[PDB]
């Protein structure tokens, strides 16, 4: 499922600004 | 009237731009308590005000950092716009001042925490729990380009749910006033929009593709374009194919479809129109807009409050020292700060 790919990929926590 | 309204509060917003409040506080005048959040180069602490005995939630910015970083441009610009707005769903800037080390904005502490803590955590938002807060950006952002504002990094960790159930926008890092277009990277990269990432100079636009982003992101539980890497996720969202959750209503769909627009000339919030084709659309349909703006409306959910300075909604971070200095950095670079 979508959503068990995306739990498991690295970007589930806090994203930080890029600049 | 929504003209006799915002034409008031381009005025006020106007009279505060021009003149900038400036030195409202110092370090020495609050305790600080612990840290609410950490970026690249910023830090959030909720601190105690000495003599009212508030609560605040103060911004960190190591002035260094920020030179290093590039960021000095947008930091004034951040503190300038934020010490000048005044809307409902916009976190207050009480003081602001800058030390040797540092500059710092005390913002109102809005004890519910981050959207994006209780987006993890509940999986998903229903419809009428996204479209209740949804309601909330779209009304910000109508004030916020009525004074010529680009907010440019709408993402849930950026937004704070206060203890009514509402939302307060925080991080006006990128927060720029401008006419015509501009040209820097930057934003969050679930959250740019195509031409962000294709280095075409853009505007206001950029905002209503991110709230396309931002709306999916509560009704499903994931982004629209997510991967691993940064570059990955930009390949995704220049390519212009967007799946749909199979719960996702066919009015949800629809708005989403043009917002997140690739053609500039179809993305809702930037057609002759401008935001009455989002306020008017389907998806929109139970909204009360008038409601909304005056707090009337009940909440999905009110966070747990246990106290005053109470950070239960927020996680924890490692604390660190405060730079200090015995010379001032950076005077010339942050004069007007
Ligand atoms: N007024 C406030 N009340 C409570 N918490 C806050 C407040 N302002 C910010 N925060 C928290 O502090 C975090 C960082 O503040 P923010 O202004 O987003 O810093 P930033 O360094 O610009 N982050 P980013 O640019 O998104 O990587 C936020 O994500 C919230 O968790
Ligand atoms: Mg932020
Ligand atoms: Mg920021």
């Amino acid at each position: 499922t979508t959503y068990a790919d995306f739990i498991a990929s690295g970007r589930t926590g806090r994203r930080n600004a890029i600049h | 009237s929504v003209k006799e309204f915002l034409a008031k509060a381009k005025e006020d917003f106007l009279k505060k731009w021009e003149t900038p409040s400036q030195n409202t506080a110092q370090l020495d005048q609050f305790d600080r308590i612990k840290t609410l959040g950490t970026g690249s180069f910023g830090r959030v602490m909720l601190v105690k005000h000495k003599e009212s005995g508030n609560h605040y939630a103060m911004k960190i910015l190591d002035k260094q950092k920020v030179v290093k970083l590039k960021q000095i441009e947008h930091t004034l610009n951040e503190k300038r716009i934020l010490q000048a707005v005044n809307f409902p769903f916009l976190v207050k800037l009480e003081f602001s001042f800058k030390d040797n080390s540092n500059l710092y904005m005390v913002m109102e502490y809005v004890a519910g925490g981050e959207m994006f803590s209780h987006l993890r955590r509940i999986g998903r938002f229903s419809e009428p729990h996204a479209r209740f807060y949804a309601a909330q950006i779209v009304l910000t952002f109508e004030y916020l380009h009525s004074l010529d504002l680009i907010y440019r990094d709408l993402k849930p960790e950026n937004l704070l749910i206060d203890q009514q159930g509402y939302i307060q926008v925080t991080d006006f890092g990128f927060a720029k006033r401008v006419k015509g277009r501009t040209w820097t990277l930057c934003g969050t990269p679930e959250y740019l929009a195509p031409e962000i990432i294709l280095s075409k100079g853009y505007n206001k636009a950029v905002d209503w593709w991110a709230l396309g982003v931002l709306i999916y992101e509560m009704a499903a539980g994931y982004p629209p374009f997510f991967a691993d890497q940064p570059i990955q996720i930009y390949e995704k969202i220049v390519s212009g194919k967007v799946r749909f959750p199979s719960h996702f209503s066919s009015d949800l769909k629809d708005l989403l479809r043009n917002l997140l627009q690739v053609d500039l000339t179809k993305r809702f919030g930037n057609l002759k129109n401008g935001v009455n084709d989002i306020k008017n659309h389907k998806w929109f349909a139970t909204t009360d807009w008038i409601a909304i703006y005056q707090r009337k409306v009940e909440a999905p959910f009110i966070p747990k409050f246990k106290g005053p300075g109470d950070t239960s909604n927020f996680d924890d971070y490692e604390e660190e020292e405060i730079a200090v200095s015995i010379n001032e950095k950076c005077g010339k670079e942050f004069t007007e700060f």
